[PDB]
């Protein structure tokens, strides 16, 4: 039974450390979109692709 | 007055004292083993329930 306890703990920790990356990616994408290619240095060419 | 007969009776007295104590805690043991066997069976049920939950 205690072996099974250990297995449960292992699965839970790997689940959590995999879970956090989705929020990481979401926030990173939002920030990078809002800053890197929305500031006024955008090449007017890419305006069409961007809209 | 007789060491050899007092002996036979001293070993008989030790035999009867050890029979007394031995059967007292041996009958205590049959009772205790029965009740503790049922008790340990029940705790084993609890352990199996934990196994199922996991």
């Amino acid at each position: 039974n205690e072996r099974l306890e250990a297995i449960l703990s292992r699965e839970q920790n790997l689940l959590e450390e995999t879970r956090k990356l989705c929020m990481n990616l979401k926030t990173n994408n939002k920030k990078r979109l809002t800053e890197k290619l929305i500031q006024k240095d955008l090449h007017p060419v890419l305006n069409k692709a961007m809209e | 007055d007789d060491q050899f007969r007092k002996l036979l009776y001293k070993l008989d007295l030790r035999l009867f004292q050890t029979i007394s104590d031995q059967m007292t805690r041996d009958l205590k043991d049959i009772l205790d083993i029965n009740v503790s066997n049922n008790e340990l069976c029940y705790q084993l049920k609890q352990v199996l329930a934990r196994k199922e939950d996991l």
